[PDB]
Parts: C-alpha cells; structure tokens; sequence
RNA sequence: UUAAAGGAAUUGACGGAAGGGCACCACCAGGAGUGGAGCCUGCGGCUUAAUUUGACUCAACACGGGAAACCUCACCCGGCCCGGACACGGACAGGAUUGACAGAUUGAUAGCUCUUUCUCGAUUCCGUGGGUGGUGGUGCAUGGCCGUUCUUAGUUGGUGGAGCGAUUUGUCUGGUUAAUUCCGAUAACGAACGAGACUCUGGCAUGCUAACUAGUUACGCGACCCCCGAGCGGUAACUUCUUAGAGGGACAAGUGGCGUUCAGCCACCCGAGAUUGAGCAAUAACAGGUCUGUGAUGCCCUUAGAUGUCCGGGGCUGCACGCGCGCUACACUGACUGGCUCAGCGUGUGCCUACCCUACGCCGGCAGGCGCGGGUAACCCGUUGAACCCCAUUCGUGAUGGGGAUCGGGGAUUGCAAUUAUUCCCCAUGAACGAGGAAUUCCCAGUAAGUGCGGGUCAUAAGCUUGCGUUGAUUAAGUCCCUGCCCU
RNA sequence: UUUUUUUUUUUUUUUU
C-alpha cells in the first residue's frame, strides 16, 4: 500500500523536476501499468496524487485514457511542501523568459 | 495478496478501447483499438469519410 | 414423432416397378434382331421400353456398337445418340 | 426488481489483526554490569538478517524481511 | 527499426489530431477555444493553437504555455522542444461555430438565462461574416419534460456533399 | 537512389511533385516521372447503432492513400537543398539511397 | 344531479367520399422461395442456485456487430484486498503500523483464521462527517447517436391584401414533370430549405500526364520439335492491355410528329454512354432503442460480512414445446473418379499497450510436425493456377450410390484448461425428407437465382454479416383491383 | 355483399 521512502522522495522529485506527470486508468488488477518515469505500477501513482490533488496542489487534467497535469501559482504557493527540501532553487519551468 | 490469476494474454480481456476503457463490443487492429460506439463520433476529427 | 403433414400432393409414378439386372437369351434375341432395328436408338429409350436396366443397357448397345453395326450421331458428356443405317 | 438484501448469518467478523504486545519488548541483558548477553540466536546474513532477530517458535526461527526460517528435525 | 506502413502512421497521425485537440480544450477552455495546426517539420512537431484569450495563454513570463508543452513529452514520445506551442487570435472572433459554443456555456453557467444567451450570440454571429446558423439547445429547461428549443439566423443548407466545409 | 510520395489530398500531391520539378529540372539532372502507384482504401463498415433497434443500416468508411514515386540519381549536396521546401501538412516525403 | 352541454367558422386527421397521381417495402405476367422435414442461431413457455438482461406490428426475433469453455459477467454458490481522498477529536502505542516460513486449515502455497513472535516506520489505526466506486434503478428526467413517421415532394419566414380572430393568399384553374420540375394565369411580390446542382462512382477515349515494385515490340542468348527467315515458354523506342491525375464529351445538340406562343413527350440518326449504382439530406414530432459505449450526467440505491473488487466452480448451451431468418436437401438438368481451363474489391509482425500472412523443402493416410526466405508490403505470399462450370467413366429412376443429424471407436492444432460446446481428420450408424397445407415475402437486366473467395470479432471459429465476382434467365414496362402514400 | 369492437389518472407558461 505504502511506497518505500524512496519511492515517495523520488517521485515528489521528477514531478517538481518536470512539473506534469502521466499516468493511465488501470487500477492494478487484471495488468500491472507501471510508467517509463518510474518502476511501480499505479496504485502508488494514484496514492500520490489522491493527496496532491485533496489540498489543491497539481491540478489534474484527462485525456481519454491517460492522465496528465498541471501546476498553478497556487500549487507553487502550497507546494511548500517540496520547496523546503532543497532550498530557493525553482526549475526551469516557471523560471525566466530568455 | 492475491490481486491477479487468469492470465488474459489473449481472448477478451487483452482489447481495449482508445478512447473510454471499455469491451464489450468487438475491437479491431487497424493502428486503432475502438468500440464503434465511439468509433463514429471520432472518425470526423481523425479523417474517415463516407462516400 | 407425428408426421401430421400439412401438405397434400400424391399421385407418384409407378409403385418402384422392377427392371432387369442382367440379360436373358429372351432379352439376347429381344436384343439382336430389333435393338438395331428401331430407327431411333437411346439407352435411355431402350431402358423403359423393354424393361432392362439402364447400366446394362448402355451395356448391351455399346456392344453392337463396338462391332460397329449402330451407327451413331456423336457422344457428349450426358447423351449418346443412336441410329441404325441400312 | 425489489432486490433487499442482509445477512443470514453464517458468518460474523472474523477480525483482521488486534496487535496485542506488551508494554515494550525487553531483549538484551547486563551481566558484570557491561556484558552483552544476546538471548534470541542471530541469523544467517543473506542481506536481510545480519541486524534482524529472530522470532522463537517450537522448533521454527523467523527472519524478520525474507523469511530465511532456521529449521532441523 | 522503427517502420509502419502508410496504413499505420496515416491513422497513428490520425488519432495523434484527436489526442491533441481535444486534450488542450479540457485544459484550455476558459477563454474561447478554436482548435490546434500540425504541420509537418521531421525533426520537430509544430503545434500552433487558436483560442480567445492569448493572454490565457501566454502565461505571468512564459509559464503557462511551455508547461503545457512537457505535457505532451511524457505520453507522447516527442521530446526535447520537437513540441511546440504558439498561438493565434482569433481575429475574426464571431466565425468560428466552436468558440460561440463555447462562451455561450459559462454565461449560462451564472445565470444569464437561455433566451439572452442564444440570441447575444446569435447578434454576434450575424455581425461577424457569417451567413448560416442555427443553434439548437434541448434540454431540460422550464420543467421535467424536456421541451425543445431551437435558434436560427442567416441561410442554411442541408444537402448536398458542400456540407463538411 | 529514389524519393518516395504518399499522401491524403491528390490536389496537394500534384502540386508536391510540381514543386519538386520547378525545384529541380533548372539544375543539371536526369529526373524520371511520377509513376502511378495504386490508391489504397482500407474500407471500415459500422453498425451505425449502439443497440439493437430499427432498421439495419452499415455506414462505410474508406481512407484513400495515394501514393506516387519519383526518382532522382545525382550528388546529395541538391538533395540537402531540395530538403528546404515548405511543405503541405498531410505530406510524408521519406527518403532512399 | 351536472361543469359543462351548445353555436358558427379554421387548422389536422379520418373517410367502404368525389377528380387527379405515385410505389414491386402493392399487384397483374413471372421467378426464386420460405411455410412440410432435418440442422443451426435468436425470442416466448418450462426448470434451476443462476438459466444475466435491453428490444415485443411494419418501426423486435442471425439485434446488441452477442461466433461467449475461464474472462467477457451485471446471475448464483464460496474466498482474498481497499480506492476511510480529506480533516476533526482519540489508544498516537513511553517508536511497539503491516507482512511472513511452517504446522493447522480449507477448491487453494488465503498468513482468511488460530498457534508461536521477527520485520516495519508516524502514510498510521479508532470514531464522526464526508467523498469515492457501482454492466444499480430509470431511456417515463437527460446529452449524443440511431432509425422511423418519410424515399416521398413537401416546408416555412418577411412585406402587402382578406378575416374581429383562429388562420389565410404566395403554396394556383390548367398543360407538364421522378418532383411546390417548369411554362402561363393570378392580391400578390420578392426570397429560402428540400428536389436538382455537388461528390465518390459505373461509364468512354487521347498517339496529355508515363512507370526496372506495370507493360510492350524486336534485338540478344539459350531450350524444344518438323526444321522453313517461321511456331509456345525461360536471361534500344513507346506507355496500346495494369495503374491514376489535370483537361474532353450527353445537351434532347439535327430531322420527323404530337404540342397555349409553350413546358414537354415520342421514334430514328451518329455517338462508348440519351441517364449507372449510390452517397449527404427538408421544417416538425414519437414520451420509438440505447444509463450494458463513454473520464456525458441529474436524482434515489449500495460502500469494509461490499449493488466496489479480483479469484475459484457453475449458469447464459437445460427441453412435452410454439414462432423467426437461414443452410444442405428432396435427384438424372443429376451422384461419383479424373482430365481441362480462366476472377474481381480486399488482407498480412517489435503499434499511445499486447501483438501475422506465407514462398520453397522434408516428414506424416488426413488434419498437422520441422528448418530456411520474403512481406511494416503494385517487389514477396500473388501472371492470388478461386469455384461454379466443362471433357470422359460408373450409376439408371432405386428413400438408391439421392440425403449426413444422431451415435461408436480413434488420430491432430490452438489454449490457463476444451468437461455438460471447441476446431480438423478418419472409419463406422446411414435418420426424416416423394417438390411442401390456408397464408405471405424478395425481385426488371449483368437484375434474379445457381457457384466460390476475402474482410469484421478470431487462439481455435462461419450457416450470420459485409463486399468481391462467375454461368448469367423468365415475364414485364402498366394499373389503382388488393396494401399504402401524395395534391385538390 | 360483410369490413362488428379495444378499459384509465394522465395537456404548466414570464421576459430585454
Ligand atoms: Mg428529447
Ligand atoms: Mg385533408
Ligand atoms: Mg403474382
Ligand atoms: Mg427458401
Ligand atoms: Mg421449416
Ligand atoms: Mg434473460
Ligand atoms: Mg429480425
Ligand atoms: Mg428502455
Ligand atoms: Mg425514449
Ligand atoms: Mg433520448
Ligand atoms: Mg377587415
Ligand atoms: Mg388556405
Ligand atoms: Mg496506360
Ligand atoms: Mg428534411
Ligand atoms: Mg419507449
Ligand atoms: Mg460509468
Ligand atoms: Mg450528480
Ligand atoms: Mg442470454
Ligand atoms: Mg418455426
Ligand atoms: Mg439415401
Ligand atoms: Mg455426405
Ligand atoms: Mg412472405
Ligand atoms: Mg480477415
Ligand atoms: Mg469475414
Ligand atoms: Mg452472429
Ligand atoms: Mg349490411
Ligand atoms: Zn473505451
């Protein structure tokens, strides 16, 4: 049920590395969906974001079979969560225009 | 645990809708996996005519 | 089960009639001396005509045929047509 | 239909695990007062028991992660 | 070793349209969405989007517009800037039959009731080019029996092949 | 060595290869036709329904591939010129030497 | 005792009411039939624990693309897991959270549970709010989609007349047309949608486009046989047969005649072709089907012993029956053994998520077993050596050798396993059935029927479907008599 | 020449 604490540590790292993750429908019973990103099936990426998306974090958004995201300037406001464990470092994502 | 026995490495279980996850009507193998219950609502955005 | 058959149309042909296997010397000079001597000739018509068999008749006038006295017209694939000259 | 369904009761609440311990669980024991008296067997390190104990049973040993159960007749 | 015939990559093409369009309106359907243009550039993917708002789609610095670029890296497979978001106004912005659907659903998502609605777009419509329209809404509206209710401008054809364009 | 057309619109394809010779036949080449390849059609025939009411009529799908090929036996250094061409969407021009 | 009876006048509808007109979902002249039997696959009636359930005149009953062994399953009998997100209070265990060997247990190697006691970390767990899941209900609340009324020519709006108003004229007397298609008349005039026009296409050609993945001539070169420069198949020039794009032509364009001045009809000319088959469809409605297609969903029902869920067996396949569409048939036009010869659309592996056809060769009675080439494809499978049919042999009018269900013993392939369903093959059992009753369906020309192949679910898997052909008729080309529809 | 007949509660309407 639970992810180990680097299962967790990591994906909280790729989804603030990129900011939107993919996922797909497939809950874990009859096939087993991991993603190319990470190497547990989908009952984990579904506990992850059942959280991320109760407090208002990274906004969800589907498409017909696999899942996609979002992020807003209230997610990075509330994303303080992650912004804590490394220091003031936002990717290249929100960043800058050239 | 026991989460998955019966195989469904083939037979009915395997095909898939593209478009609403679903089996009951016949899937095909065309570089396209529908139902036709959705397949003639989107063949109008993907290029299929009637003639 | 009930074969209540709703349907009706009898009246058949001729109550399995018998039809000679093998010849007889009766049938040998029924044969010789007037199977020629018709002016028309098919193992069809000699069949139902003297009561012979059609598997022996094509049996019998293929013989006269093969001492050549029949003269026939052609052969195709259903019919084999008769006469008999002079 | 009209489809209203309970229980004839066959069976009850045969309940998923009430984790009974005890206060804590004392293990190591003082001896001249500094020697290390280690009571329930260590286990054969096959990358999970080399710091896992081991659970007594009559005549079965339990390793903690894997399951490498220590056993003879 | 990577080949499909034309009788695959015309219909993985085919639904990669359906994919894409369809997705960036369920994420991009608060101002008046229009629709996507794939060209073809081989060693990038040209994705050019027309909506209302481009301010809606530019973002604070160039946030929001980018983001929704990795989007599409993860699913499918066109990585390393091939993807490409641009924009277009639409400046003809009463012609396109999908955005006048589109703003007519969240005026009446607050109020705004049908009447004022149908004939606020269909005033909009006729001013802006067009010369056929009629819009057709039935629902449940002023009851449980389901009444229908229909809207009409212009000139509209009904036969003939010139329909789909 | 050869260049391969396959394409949706016949109009567009026309006009692909018309691009391609008004491109090329002012250079020093020897430049071959485009030889009618046969236009494919993958028919797809549905219910027309979801369930099981009414009368019983199919509609009836057809994709037309039309498909074209040229060819052009010469140095590279034209053929990484000709690579700069704007180029009709529903166009897949692949490449053989 | 009753809240309505009445009056004119209008739009429908109906009319066994009168005039015009049309339809093979109607008929006459016809065919093929089905209805008779056998079998298959659906529906209602029986039984069960379940025989899951939607559709009930056309406008359901080979429909759910529904050809299910397990899945597919919503049905029944049993067994694991949480998706209790979220937050409050609380054992918060002075950190002690689940998982498991093995015994035992049961369909199970369920750590299901019990015994015994190691891992594991603050996501715990307890209780309340909640949400969340539901092939639950409900298509009589819905979106979309479907057909249908409705394959027929019909439909309205604006302005101006008429009427108090409903409404009306335009939308008509006529002639005409597949047609509210057109010409004239006319309180109407200007317009629109539908019909056409359009498009795929059937059709035709060019000596336009032009082809080592399509030809073709001769030049080679070889090989055969009488050999005589000739006769059939194998290794430089054009796109005539394959292919597909621009551009051409069918318009009643000439004559005859019948025709308001007409609209037009009818014969013939030269022409491939004087209109091929479609496709998309009018405003307006049914409480017609689908909530079981859906990440389209409203409201009620269900959620820790689950109307969520996988897993394991069984059901949907049961049969005194009744109905539906089909299939091979009922024989000599034929049945059998062989010899001959020629198709057209289309199909094929490392895909946005579970995945092929087959060249040649050997083995094996037959289905099949093995190795190698080729096909992400006008290359190769493939000058798809398709069948019907045709050229000879037997049978000979016989419930037979016509007919192939049931039943016996085996031999092979796919599969998680084919039992109470597979598929294929072999021997063997050789079943009713004598051209089908009162009634009804489909069809005017490459049409009907006879005959084969490919595609869709497919691992095995076509009687159904949807396309492709091939031998290619009969009688019509008219009516309102039957059923029905259109205008007054 | 016929061509006889099929029960019931079930039908809300402003404006920009
Ligand atoms: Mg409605
Ligand atoms: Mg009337
Ligand atoms: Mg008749
Ligand atoms: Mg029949
Ligand atoms: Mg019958
Ligand atoms: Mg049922
Ligand atoms: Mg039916
Ligand atoms: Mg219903
Ligand atoms: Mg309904
Ligand atoms: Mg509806
Ligand atoms: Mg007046
Ligand atoms: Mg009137
Ligand atoms: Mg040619
Ligand atoms: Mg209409
Ligand atoms: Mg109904
Ligand atoms: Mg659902
Ligand atoms: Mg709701
Ligand atoms: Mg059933
Ligand atoms: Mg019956
Ligand atoms: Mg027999
Ligand atoms: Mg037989
Ligand atoms: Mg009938
Ligand atoms: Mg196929
Ligand atoms: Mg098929
Ligand atoms: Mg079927
Ligand atoms: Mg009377
Ligand atoms: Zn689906």
């Amino acid at each position: 049920m639970l992810m180990p604490k680097k299962n967790r540590i990591a994906i909280y790292e790729l989804l603030f590395k990129e900011g939107v993750m993919v996922a797909k429908k497939d809950v874990h019973m009859p096939k087993h969906p991991e993603l190319a990103d990470k190497n547990v099936p989908n009952l984990h990426v579904m506990k992850a974001m059942q959280s991320l998306k109760s407090r208002g974090y990274v906004k969800e958004q589907f498409a017909w079979r696999h899942f996609y995201w979002y992020l807003t300037n209230e997610g990075i406001q509330y994303l303080r969560d992650y912004l804590h464990l490394p220091p003031e470092i936002v990717p290249a994502t929100l960043r800058r225009s050239r | 645990q026991l989460y998955w026995s019966h195989p469904r490495k083939f037979g009915q279980g395997s095909r898939s809708c593209r478009v609403c996850s679903n089996r009951h009507g016949l899937i095909r193998k065309y570089g396209l996996n529908m139902c036709r219950q959705c397949f003639r609502q989107y063949a109008k955005d993907i290029g299929f005519i009637k003639l | 089960g009930k074969a209540k058959k709703k349907k009706w149309s009898k009246g058949k042909v001729r109550d399995k009639l018998n039809n000679l296997v093998l010849f007889d010397k009766a049938t040998y000079d029924k044969l010789c001396k007037e199977v020629p001597n018709y002016k028309l000739i098919t193992p069809a018509v000699v069949s139902e005509r003297l009561k012979i068999r059609g598997s022996l008749a094509r049996a019998a006038l293929q013989e006269l045929l093969s001492k050549g006295l029949i003269k026939l017209v052609s052969k195709h694939r259903a019919q084999v047509i008769y006469t008999r000259n002079t | 239909k009209r489809k209203k369904k309970s229980y004839t009761t066959p069976k009850k609440n045969k309940h998923k695990r009430k984790k009974v311990k005890l206060a804590v669980l004392k293990y190591y024991k003082v001896d001249e007062n500094g020697k290390i008296s280690r009571l329930r067997r260590e286990c054969p390190s096959d990358e999970c028991g080399a710091g896992v104990f081991m659970a007594s049973h009559f005549d079965r040993h339990y390793c903690g992660k894997c399951c490498l159960t220590y056993c003879f007749n | 070793a990577v080949q499909i015939s034309k009788k695959r990559k015309f219909v993985a093409d085919g639904i990669f349209k359906a994919e894409l369009n369809e997705f960036l309106t369920r994420e991009l359907a608060e101002d008046g969405y229009s629709g996507v243009e794939v060209r073809v550039t081989p060693t990038r993917t040209e994705i050019i989007i027309l909506a209302t708002r481009t301010q809606n789609v530019l973002g604070e610095k160039g946030r929001r517009i980018r983001e929704l670029t990795a989007v599409v890296q993860k699913r499918f497979g066109f990585p390393e800037g091939s993807v490409e978001l641009y924009a277009e106004k639409v400046a003809t912005r009463g012609l396109c039959a999908i955005a006048q659907a589109e703003s007519l659903r969240y005026k009446l998502l607050g109020g705004l009731a049908v009447r004022r609605a149908c004939y606020g777009v269909l005033r909009f419509i006729m001013e802006s080019g067009a010369k056929g329209c009629e819009v057709v809404v039935s629902g449940k509206l002023r009851g449980q029996r389901a009444k229908s209710m229909k809207f009409v401008d212009g000139l509209m054809i009904h036969s003939g092949d010139p329909v789909n364009y | 060595i050869r260049i391969t057309l396959t394409s949706r619109n016949v109009k567009s394809l026309e006009k692909v290869c018309a691009d391609l010779i008004r491109g090329a036949k002012e250079k020093n080449l020897k430049v071959k036709g485009p030889v009618r390849m046969p236009t494919k059609t993958l028919r797809i025939t549905t219910r027309k329904t979801p369930c099981g009411e009414g009368s019983k009529t199919w509609d009836r799908f057809q994709m037309r591939i039309h498909k074209r090929l040229i060819d052009l036996h010469s140095p590279s250094e034209i053929v990484k010129q000709i690579t700069s061409i704007s180029i009709e969407p529903g166009v897949e021009v692949e490449v053989t030497i």
